[PDB]
C-alpha cells in the first residue's frame, strides 16, 4: 500500500504562513518525486509545486513562486510544502500526490488532503431561526418546515431534525457565505398532522463556538 | 500555462449508455521523443481524491473498467464510457501532464436522467426572533424539481428584486435524482416593514408558466 | 542522480 498522509493545513490569517507535511510508504521515497496539488472550493484542482527524488529540481507555478517552497526529507521520508504569505485565494485542500517516474501517468497516488483555510474572519456563532409556514400543506397533505442558520464562522455547523430521528423529508442546502460568514438551511417535510401535534424541532451544532442550540418549529 | 478547457460542465446520462466528454488544449501535448500525448484523465467522487483512469490520451489504468476508452490527440481530446453505471456518476477532469505548469481541465460532471418534475416551492417569513434583532430573511425552499435548469425571482410588492438574495442548491439526490434550491432574500427589519407582498416566482422546464409563492404581511 | 521531472 503506498500511503501519503498530510498535516499542517490550518485556519491562518492572510499574510501568515503554514507548513504542511506528507508521509510516504510502500515505495522508496528517494526513487520518486513529490508534488503538492490543491483543490479549490469550487473544486478545480491546481498543481502547487513539484520536486524531484532527492532535491535540486524544484518546480512551481507563478501563483506560488516567492511564497511556497517544496522540500524533502529522505530519512524522515517525508514531503513538506512551506507555504508563506498567504492570500485568501490560497484556501484550498492540499493533496500530496506523487510523480510517476518510471511510467509517466500522472498522479495515480494522492494522500487525503489537508485543508488550508486562510481568513481574517473570526469565529461568530450561528443564528438559528425556526421557519414554520403560516401553515402550508405542501405535497399529499404534507407541510414543509425549515431552519436557517445565519452568521456562523468557521465551519461546520451540523443540522438535524428531531436528532436525526427525522431523516425523511429533509433536504439541507449547503453552507454558502454571506458577510464572509456562512449560511445553511433545510426543509424537513412531514405529512400535516405530525406537525403541529407531534414535535418537530431543528437542532443545530456549531462546534467552533461551542454552540449546540435546538429550535422548535411552532404556530403559537 | 497550457490551458485545459473542459466541456460540458455537466452531462446528463441514462444507464448502460455511451457517454463521451471533452477537453482541449491551447498548445499540443504530444511529444515525439516518447511518442505520446500527455493528457491524463481523472475521476472524482465526494470524499474521494481524484484517480487516474486513462493516461497518455488513450491508455487505461490498471483496474479501470474497459468501458473507459481513451482518445483525443494534439489539441482536442475525448473521454468515452461505452456503458455508464451508477458507480460512474462523478466529476471527470483532464490534465496537461506534458509540460509544466501542469494544468487540469475545469470539470465535466455526470448526473443521470430522470423524468421531468416541477418544484414544490415553499415560502417562509423571517422568524419573529430574527426581526427582534433587526434583520428579516424570507426563505423560499424549492424542492424536488428535475432538471436543474430553474429561475427563482424575488419580488417585493410586484416590483422585482435582486440585492440580498443568497441561494444554496443541492446536488442530484441519490434516492430519486432530484435537485432542490433555497433562495433567501435578506432585508433589514426597516425595509421589511415598509413593504407588504413578497413573492418568489419560479421558472422551470415543466412550468408552462412560472410558479409563484407570495405571502403578504 | 536526481532526475528532472518528466514534465520539465
Amino acid at each position: 500500500e503506498v500511503q501519503l498522509v498530510e498535516s499542517g493545513g490550518d485556519l491562518v490569517k492572510p499574510g501568515g504562513s503554514l507548513k504542511l507535511s506528507c508521509a510516504a510508504s510502500g515505495f522508496s521515497f528517494s526513487s520518486y518525486g513529490m508534488s503538492w496539488v490543491r483543490q479549490t472550493p469550487d473544486k478545480r484542482l491546481e498543481w502547487v509545486a513539484t520536486i524531484s527524488n532527492g532535491g535540486g529540481y524544484t518546480y512551481y507555478p507563478d501563483s506560488v513562486k516567492g511564497r511556497f517552497t517544496i522540500s524533502r526529507d529522505n530519512a524522515k521520508n517525508t514531503l513538506y510544502l512551506q507555504m508563506s504569505s498567504l492570500k485568501s485565494e490560497d484556501s484550498a485542500m492540499y493533496y500530496c500526490a506523487r510523480r510517476e517516474r518510471y511510467d509517466e501517468n500522472g498522479f495515480a497516488y494522492w494522500g487525503q488532503g489537508t485543508l488550508v483555510t486562510v481568513s481574517a474572519a473570526k469565529t461568530t456563532a450561528p443564528s438559528v431561526y425556526p421557519l414554520a409556514p403560516v401553515c402550508g400543506d405542501t405535497t399529499g397533505s404534507s407541510v414543509t418546515l425549515g431552519c436557517l442558520v445565519k452568521g456562523y464562522f468557521p465551519e461546520p455547523v451540523t443540522l438535524t431534525w428531531n436528532s436525526g430521528s427525522l431523516s425523511s423529508g429533509v433536504h439541507t442546502f449547503p453552507a454558502v457565505l454571506q458577510s464572509d460568514l456562512y449560511t445553511l438551511s433545510s426543509s424537513v417535510t412531514v405529512t400535516s398532522s405530525t406537525w403541529p401535534s407531534q414535535s418537530i424541532t431543528c437542532n443545530v451544532a456549531h462546534p467552533a463556538s461551542s454552540t449546540k442550540v435546538d429550535k422548535k418549529i411552532e404556530p403559537r | 500555462d497550457i490551458v485545459m478547457t473542459q466541456s460540458p460542465s455537466s452531462l446528463t446520462v441514462t444507464a448502460g449508455e455511451k457517454v463521451t466528454m471533452s477537453c482541449t488544449s491551447s498548445q499540443s501535448l504530444f511529444n515525439s521523443g516518447k511518442q505520446k500525448n500527455y493528457l491524463t484523465w481523472y475521476q472524482q467522487k465526494p470524499g474521494q481524491p481524484p484517480k487516474v483512469l486513462i493516461y497518455w490520451a488513450s491508455t487505461r489504468e490498471s483496474g479501470v473498467p474497459d468501458r473507459f476508452t481513451g482518445s483525443g490527440s494534439g489539441t482536442d481530446f475525448t473521454l468515452t464510457i461505452s456503458s455508464v453505471q451508477a458507480e460512474d456518476l462523478a466529476v471527470y477532469y483532464c490534465q496537461n501532464d506534458y509540460s509544466n505548469p501542469l494544468t487540469f481541465g475545469g470539470g465535466t460532471k455526470l448526473e443521470l436522467k430522470r423524468a421531468d418534475a416541477a418544484p414544490t416551492v415553499s415560502i417562509f417569513p423571517p422568524s419573529s426572533e430574527q426581526l427582534t434583532s433587526g434583520g428579516a430573511s424570507v426563505v423560499c425552499f424549492l424542492n424536488n424539481f428535475y432538471p436543474k435548469d430553474i429561475n427563482v425571482k424575488w419580488k417585493i410588492d410586484g416590483s422585482e428584486r435582486q440585492n440580498g438574495v443568497l441561494n444554496s442548491w443541492t446536488d442530484q439526490d441519490s434516492k430519486d435524482s432530484t435537485y432542490s434550491m433555497s433562495s433567501t432574500l435578506t432585508l433589514t427589519k426597516d425595509e421589511y416593514e415598509r413593504h407588504n407582498s413578497y413573492t418568489c416566482e419560479a421558472t422551470h422546464k415543466t412550468s408552462t408558466s412560472p410558479i409563484v409563492k407570495s405571502f403578504n404581511r | 542522480y536526481d532526475v528532472p521531472d518528466y514534465a520539465s
